[PDB]
């Protein structure tokens, strides 16, 4: 939830999530879910969002109906800020653990600095029990485990009970006179300096004796119950480790790119060129989280989200194999509902009609070429 | 406001001090309602995220059934409206004209 | 106005409870807006309640309008609890907040997204404007204290969360855990020194705009 | 000195000085000592500190005990602001001449704009002789030799003990009247108007007059007698050579690191490969400016500050040859008193508790590899 | 503080205009010295890094030992003591009051 009311161009050029599994899809509580795969950075990054020099791998979701257990970039722990490059794949992996029961809509997204959250695709998770059995255990540096979820909260209740207290009793030893007008009247027509006697002032002087008191002795108190204390541990990480990749053996210049208004249907020309050792098939486009599949090609079994998954929606209107060293020239629609459903369709108001994407290109043993492909997408009326 | 403004007392020279008493404390209550308006819409809904009606029909309540404010339009009174201290300190003023700051400047020695 | 004169005295104990009520709800309300849009989040979490950011720019915000109702209400009442009841205020408002919005429909726990305390330096602005009946001393003194007082009044609070712990190789506190965990969208006295010195200066500030907001003026 | 008040995660990951030379370690007046060396500039630089895109390569001193002849980043004169790149390791040399005798402590720092000094190690160097003989002479374009200590200090001696002089009559002449209160009784009772004579007016006339012509008068002289003037020379020079280096043959991942607190050693647990050609040993931890060196494996012969030398500071648990192709998991402490007499256990203060450092491993013959480690550093109280 | 602050003159009302001009001068010669502190603690010893003692104590002793300043708060000497032209003007106005200004306002024909 959040994705549809974003900028259509800005979802298609920013990060491209691929190779995303979800260990389960129906968990209980103090289960955990484990969400791995891809994202790459997309090169044309635009202006009017900041580069992710600070970012944060985030899970988009109604509140903590799961925490967050664990996250990676690369293999590294990533619990700060994070630099990622323009231009690069990394490997990413999100250990969740489940808290809340009901049915619920989990994203990942990437929280850039100057450019608000990029979410990814999200997945309905269904979790079953009672709030009632959820633990959060963790063990300190110094010896003691505690439990998250209720730990250092009667203590911050009687801290915040005690001083509203005191509060109210300086209020009310004030509020059992008369508070207004008798004393209005009484300070501008003379005798301001009698209504505040010495037993006011003594009893003034006690508040500022026993609350700075009350302070340091509280302040000494919680520092002989607790000796050892760190500081906040923030910075931002760079050196992030990115995927390493090889060069695709695919070429492809987009010609035209093209779509209706309104329909739910994309179009491009397409000129491919296979520089490898084997026929390949172009079996899917991915461009802002949906996925559109050739039947003949591809079939997804990683339970992608179905809203967002094409399953038949790519057409190419030759797609036979490509011999090594042969170029085509061929027209791809990239028709669904989602197109529609997504808002995607919504570029047409938009300051910046380009589109991005992934294509992927399948051997005949199953070998997979990602190439990434960006081009002016022009709308068509009549 | 049609109903609170055309309503006016035309004769507000010579007015009873115990039915301008009763209705300085009719606009207490509208300034009470107006409080707690400011209340509900600011302090829990602005954090929700995280009246007007009420303070004009105080207002013309205050300017139209009300001496002591019919000197012209009040300017703390005003910015209370469109934007309440000088607005308490207006009202009370309201309130000591009639006997209560020479009846209640009289009750000072017995009863404080 | 009033027949009897025992009465004139159960006439206005009964102002007293409806015009401490508009002083209350319109200094809460105000008071919050003002707190939520000067701050930002700032106070929500308590893995962003360190020991530079938060005590500097905590103490300096929020001493605007305590300055503002006090010199209101000791000039013209001798009323000295003009920072007490604004403190009061905005801490019965976040505090229902807090339990009914963020722990009440977000279910974050209520440990991770306290307020702050501040009781102490409003009863320290209030007892020195009291005891020494200038402005001056108690925008020395008392705006010191406000500041001075901050963080030693919130460590009983905030010192149980920054216990170490190593958390999958990594060392973080138990409120950075609380922030990885549940999924949202010498520094301490040089801060505090800080914060005391500029909130001599938003208190000497905000008394002249709480005098000019004190005015009781017609117009045409 | 100044190096001790710093964060120690912050001197731990900027700048790695190593390889560090002095030429002379005691030295006369107008003689010169040369400090050679690299620096390396850690990849993961902190946020809190400003990128090194305006640096200068500067001298830590108590003023000028010494003057700066020359500077070179590379071997390319550096009188400028520089731009380093992170990750990158550059060869520096310094020549400085003695001006100042004593015993004088003389570091190697780097002003980096938005981050302040980072300040390398430190050695003594003794000074001897009297600054009376101190000679500083430059040849300019205008064919004439200047002595850069005296140049130029009688003109302004000159030219601000005149205009003093000048001011001083401006006030005199109308400080030998009675200046306050019959002046102040009589602007305010009537007669402000005869306080000023047509004496006063024609004396102000003649000071503005000869002001305006004085100073023009001295503009053309300075211009007649200095025909050839250049502005002043600044501009940040980026550009700078980085040191190329070979690929490390030795890998190593730093499994955990812990520190006592208090005490005065750190822990490793380190998995180290030799993807190289002969066998290594661990010899030398260098972290923020302290050097743990292993007896059986390295001698320091370069003279290195005593007080940042632990000589026998390393212990390596198994620091037998490792052959090529050989990994070894092995457990290594960094241990001297230089822990706690240059601050690094006040890392327990700091928001980002994470160490970096360089190891050195030295093959049978000699040959020695540089690797860079890098780690969350987490502490130990019970 | 305590030594100058408890010695108020009580009869500062029937003051001898010769006494008067002793504690003129006493507190001129207090200014002095809040002026050289003045230099002594910001013209050196802050660029060195590159007098609340002295000045409240000549702020009581004009409070205190001093007609024309027991009229109250001194508005700039407040500002000098807790931030001196004005002081100035208080203070030659402090001295223009028992013969000095129509005394010296007969020496102009003679002495300028
Ligand atoms: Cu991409
Ligand atoms: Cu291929
Ligand atoms: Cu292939
Ligand atoms: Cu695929
Ligand atoms: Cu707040
Ligand atoms: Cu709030
Ligand atoms: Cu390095
Ligand atoms: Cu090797
Ligand atoms: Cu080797
Ligand atoms: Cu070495």
């Amino acid at each position: 939830h959040g994705e549809k009311s974003q900028a259509a161009f800005m979802r298609m050029r920013t990060i491209h999530w691929y190779d995303l599994s979800w260990s389960k899809e129906k968990v209980k509580i103090n289960e955990t879910v484990e969400i791995k795969g891809k994202f790459h950075v997309f090169e044309g990054w635009p202006e009017t969002v900041d580069e992710p020099d600070v970012a944060f791998l985030n899970v988009g979701m109604p509140g903590p109906v799961f925490i967050r257990k664990e996250s990676y970039i690369g293999g590294q722990l990533v619990p700060r800020s994070v630099r990622l490059e323009i231009g690069k794949t990394y490997d990413f992996r999100v250990v969740l653990k489940a808290r809340r029961p009901g049915d619920w809509h989990v994203h990942t997204m990437m929280n850039v600095q100057g450019g608000g959250p990029i979410i990814g695709p999200g997945k309905w998770i269904t979790v079953e029990g009672s709030m009632s059995e959820f633990r959060n255990p963790v063990t300190t540096l110094t010896g003691q485990t505690v439990d998250l979820e209720n730990y250092n909260e009667g203590n911050t209740y009687f801290w915040h009970a005690f001083w509203f207290a005191i509060g109210v009793a300086w209020i009310g030893y004030w509020s059992r006179r008369p508070i207004f007008i008798p004393r209005l009247l009484m300070v501008d027509a003379g005798r301001a300096d009698e209504l505040v006697s010495a037993t006011d002032r003594k009893v003034a002087m006690g508040f500022l004796a026993a609350t700075i008191l009350i302070v340091v002795m509280a302040m000494s108190s919680a520092n002989s119950k607790y000796p050892i204390t760190i500081p906040l541990q923030a910075g931002t990480m760079r050196g992030m480790k990115p995927l390493e990749l090889p060069a695709p053996t695919v070429s492809v210049k987009v010609e035209d790119a093209t779509y209706r208004v309104p329909g739910r249907a994309m179009r491009m020309k397409l000129t491919i060129t296979n520089h490898g050792n084997s026929p390949i098939r172009l079996g899917e486009f991915y461009t802002a989280s949906v996925r559109f599949l050739d039947s003949d090609v591809y079939k997804d079994t990683t339970g992608y989200p179905e809203d967002l998954l094409a399953e038949d929606g790519l057409s190419v209107s030759d797609n036979s194999p490509l011999a090594p060293g042969e170029t085509r020239t061929v027209d791809v629609t990239a028709s669904d509902a989602a197109w529609e459903v997504y808002r995607l369709s919504d570029i047409i108001y938009d300051p910046d009609s380009r589109f991005a994407g992934l294509l992927f290109f399948f051997d005949a043993t199953g070998n997979r070429q990602v190439v990434q492909i960006d081009a002016p997408l022009i709308p068509s009326f009549m | 406001w049609g109903y609170l403004w055309k309503t006016r007392d035309r004769n507000l020279a010579a007015l009873t001090p115990r039915e301008e008493l009763r209705r300085n404390f009719t606009h207490l209550v509208w300034l009470v309602a107006y409080a707690w308006a400011i209340y509900w819409g600011a302090s829990y809904f602005t954090e929700q995220d995280g009246y007007i009606i009420t303070g004009f029909a105080a207002f013309i309540y205050a300017k139209t059934r009300l001496p002591f404010f019919a000197k012209g339009i009040s300017l703390p009174y005003l910015v209370l409206v469109v934007g309440v201290m000088g607005t308490l300190t207006q009202t009370f003023y309201s309130f000591a004209q009639g006997g209560l700051g020479q009846s209640l400047c009289e009750a000072v020695d017995e009863g404080l | 106005a009033v027949r009897s004169h025992a009465e004139a005295v159960q006439v206005s104990r009964t102002i007293d409870w409806m015009a401490l009520f508009v002083v209350f709800f319109v200094i809460v309300g105000s008071y919050h807006i003002h707190a939520m849009l000067t701050m930002g989040d700032w106070d929500f979490w308590s893995d962003w309640k360190d020991r530079r950011l938060w005590v500097t720019v905590t103490p300096i915000v929020l001493v605007t309008f305590p300055a503002a109702v006090q010199s209101y209400l000791w000039e013209r009442y001798r009323l000295p609890w003009g920072a007490t009841v604004c403190v009061l205020g905005l801490l019965l408002g976040e505090w229902i907040n807090r339990y009914f919005n963020f722990w009440g429909w977000t279910y974050f726990p209520i440990n991770f997204v306290f307020p702050a305390s501040l009781v102490p330096g409003a009863i320290i602005l209030d007892t020195v404007l009291m005891l020494s009946g200038s402005y001056l001393f108690t925008a020395i003194v008392g705006a010191m204290g406000w500041g001075l007082i901050f963080y030693p009044g919130n460590w009983p609070i905030i010192a149980p969360l920054h216990v170490p712990v190593e958390y999958n190789g990594m060392l973080m506190s138990i409120a950075d855990i609380q922030g990885y965990n549940y999924v949202r969208t010498d520094v301490a006295p040089v801060s505090a020194f800080f914060s005391a010195f500029m909130s001599i200066l938003i208190y000497f500030m905000w008394h002249f705009i709480g005098r000019w907001f004190s005015n009781e003026r017609f117009l045409q």
